[PDB]
């Protein structure tokens, strides 16, 4: 029924990891899924990450596989990601989603992201 | 020699009972006017074996039972079994055995075969596989059943191949299916004649077979030939109206089905949470979450079936193909009386201070009595619930807070004693109860399918994978049809920003191995049929949308199709519109009433002898 405001990624170096923070404000949902959308300047938008709302075993993509990380902490409702190791492929706009684990993959919330620029 | 077959070759695909219908099946099928061989006979022979490749169409025209049976075989060098059928006075043999079968195929007294030595299933079939009239037979092995057809019509005078339908009645399925790639005609001869046979080669293509009332079939297409057989298999009618319409992608026919689901085959431990010892109780359910299994419920329903077999979201049956990316596993024991208030929308006691189900829930809620286990002389006293609470708990919530609830002004400490008692509440399981107080165990499962690679599937086999080439493809759910490509895309889109509403997909994933793989349509471009009535006259027209009348060739794919479809789509008096290409009319230079809109303003329609022509929308 809210926005979710994000913040962190603004301008990087190659080589370093900076901390993305993705708050809640009106959400209170214990089981719907957060993940994480990456969109480069071009082509389409990607996946990162996700972590599962009825537990809390955490699922990566491929390429993100040993150099990232999430963390959702339900004291504030809010979702951490540190991404490490970006050397080139890290230059994109990057959303906080929200979904529900039963239904289609369309996602059910949709952030206002933060670009991160890796020069 | 070379022949035309004229629309003969339609059998019924299965055995089940339809009258007054138009099934539409996707079986093997002789194409309409293909292109037979006519395959005479003099007295050694006159042609060598014929490769087999998906079925045989046989025919003659002959009689005094010259053509007496067919012989079958892969190599026929003691390699494998030989499908032999002999049509003797009054009865048949279709022994299946071990033959030799040298250069001499003659019968007239068996000199077809050397010997046999390891021979399998045999047939003593009474009636005779023989009755100028044609003998129309097709044989096709679908791996286990090697299908024969028959249709004795009398011919007519001085012709080969009559002109009208008969669809061929079906006979017993013999059990076959060793590998079989050739064909041969048996003939035979009374004094070491002649004979002539027209045999045809079967291609997967779909059909739209009539019914009637009386359970026979008049008329069928082949939806391969001309844009109004394709036409008459997407709108599933035999009477096309006077108006342009739409088609699907028919054109290029897909044969092969690639399904890749799964990649692991180890068996999921579905068997550790529906027989555990002491199961949790309510206040506190013991969630399992698995991942990397397989999805095999046929262990669940084959199970000794429980009571409420309730799968919400999800078919109860065919749960064996849909595959998930995890399974969360809850098991808890309630009494008998709120066995159905856990479910989505239901309100009771289990369902406000306990596990609650979702308002969208996927999963699948299975209970079970259990009084002669968890029954004590006294009642069991172990398992507890929540009675007394003030926060409704959320969707998949757990609160194990063993505080005394806060009812009273005064603090109360831990006494539980006047306006002031105990969240928990031991209901003993007594034997002497009735139905609302059984005990029964209760096991929900939630299907978790994210935007993940699914690890949990179904354990349904795996296909080869064929590329570059038109194929159904099922790869984890993605049924779609389709040429597969290897693409350069780094990572595989997901697409819902707009949801995507009037979408296709365009790229998939191999479940096996991570190669992202293109979809592209077989035959596309926006293809309409100008159609001015089966009633009136049998002339079509083609319109491609996003054609300069130059990439129409390679858009379709125009190199292995009809010999009647590349006169409408090649550079037979074409015509350049802003919406497309039309192929198969002639643009005049008059002014006349407005007709069946093709596009753009451009009005079409069937006169004069009489023709599909074209014009601009006279204002």
């Amino acid at each position: 029924e809210v926005q979710l405001v994000e913040s962190g990624g603004g301008l990087v170096q190659p080589g370093g990891s900076l901390r993305l923070s993705c708050a809640a404000s009106d959400f209170y949902f214990d089981y719907y899924e957060m993940s994480w959308v990456r969109q480069a300047p071009g082509q389409g938008l990607e996946w990162v990450s996700t972590i599962s709302g009825l537990g809390g075993a955490t699922y990566y993509a491929d390429s993100v596989k040993g150099r990232f990380t999430i963390s959702r902490d339900n004291s504030k409702n809010t979702l951490y990601l540190q991404m490490n190791s970006l050397r080139a492929e890290d230059t994109a706009l990057y959303y906080c989603a929200t979904r529900s684990p039963f239904g289609d993959y369309a996602f059910s919330y949709w952030g206002q992201g933060t670009l991160v620029t890796v020069s | 020699s070379y022949t035309n077959s004229f629309t003969r070759g339609v059998y019924y695909p299965d055995k089940v009972f339809r009258s007054s219908v138009l099934h539409s099946t996707q079986d093997l099928f002789l194409p309409f006017f293909s292109n037979v061989t006519w395959f005479h006979a003099i007295h050694r022979f006159d042609n060598p074996v014929l490769p087999f490749n998906d079925g045989v169409y046989f025919a003659s025209t002959e009689k005094s039972n010259i053509i007496r049976g067919w012989i079958f075989g892969t190599t026929l060098d003691s390699k494998t079994q030989s499908l032999l059928i002999v049509n003797n006075a009054t009865n048949v043999v279709i022994k299946v055995c071990e033959f030799q079968f040298c250069n001499d195929p003659f019968l007239d007294e068996f000199r077809v075969y050397s010997s046999a030595n390891n021979c399998t299933f045999e047939y003593v079939s009474q009636p005779f596989l023989m009755d100028k009239n044609l003998r129309e037979f097709v044989f096709k092995n679908i791996d286990g059943y090697f299908k024969i057809y028959s249709k004795h019509t009398p011919i007519n005078l001085e012709r080969d191949l009559p002109q009208g339908f008969s669809a061929l009645e079906p006979l017993v399925d013999l059990p076959i299916g060793i590998n079989i790639t050739r064909f041969q005609t048996l003939l035979a001869l009374h004094r070491s004649g002649a004979a002539a046979y027209y045999v045809g080669y079967l291609q997967p293509r779909t059909f739209l077979l009539k019914y009637n009332e009386n359970g026979t079939i008049t008329d069928a297409v082949d939806c391969a030939l001309d844009p109004l057989s394709e036409t008459k298999c997407t709108l599933k009618s035999f009477t096309v109206e006077k108006g342009i319409y739409q088609t699907s992608n028919f054109r290029v026919q897909p044969t092969e089905s690639i399904v890749r689901f799964p990649n692991i085959t180890n068996l999921c431990p579905f068997h550790e949470v529906f027989n555990a010892t002491t199961f949790a109780s309510v206040y506190a359910w013991n969630r399992k979450r698995i991942s990397n299994c397989v999805a095999d419920y046929s262990v669940i329903y084959n199970f000794a079936p429980f009571f409420a077999f309730k799968c919400y979201g999800v078919s109860p049956t065919k749960l064996n193909d849909l595959c998930f990316t995890n399974v969360y596993a809850d098991s808890f024991v309630i009494r008998g009386n709120e066995v159905s208030q856990i479910a989505p929308g239901q309100t009771g006691n289990i369902a406000d201070y306990n596990y609650k189900l979702p308002d969208d829930f996927t999963g699948c809620v299975i209970a079970w009595n259990s009084n002669k286990l968890d029954s004590k002389p006294s009642g069991n006293y172990n398992y507890l619930y929540r009675l007394f609470r003030k926060s409704k708990l959320k969707p998949f919530e757990r609160d194990i807070s063993t505080e005394i609830y806060q009812a009273g002004n005064k603090p109360c400490n831990g006494v539980a004693g006047s306006n002031c008692y105990s969240p928990l509440q031991s209901y003993g399981f007594r034997p002497t109860y009735g139905v609302g107080h059984q005990p029964y165990r209760v096991v929900v499962l939630s299907f978790e399918l994210l935007h993940a690679p699914a690890t949990v599937c179904g354990p349904k086999k795996s296909t080869n994978l064929v590329k570059n080439k038109c194929v159904n493809f099922n790869f984890n759910g993605l049924t779609g049809t389709g040429v597969l490509t290897e693409s350069n895309k780094k990572f595989l889109p997901f697409q819902q920003f707009g949801r995507d509403i009037a979408d296709t997909t365009d790229a998939v994933r191999d479940p096996q191995t991570l190669e992202i793989l293109d979809i592209t349509p077989c035959s596309f471009g926006g293809v309409s049929v100008i159609t001015p009535g089966t009633n009136t006259s049998n002339q079509v027209a083609v319109l491609y949308q996003g054609v300069n009348c130059t990439e129409v060739p390679v858009a379709i794919h125009a190199d292995q199709l009809t010999p009647t479809w590349r006169v409408y789509s090649t550079g037979s008096n074409v015509f350049q519109t802003r919406a497309g290409c039309l192929i198969g009319a002639e643009y005049v230079n008059n002014s006349y009433e407005c007709d069946i809109p093709i596009g753009a303003g451009i009005c079409a329609s069937y006169q004069t002898s009489q023709s599909i022509i074209a014009y601009t929308m006279s204002l």
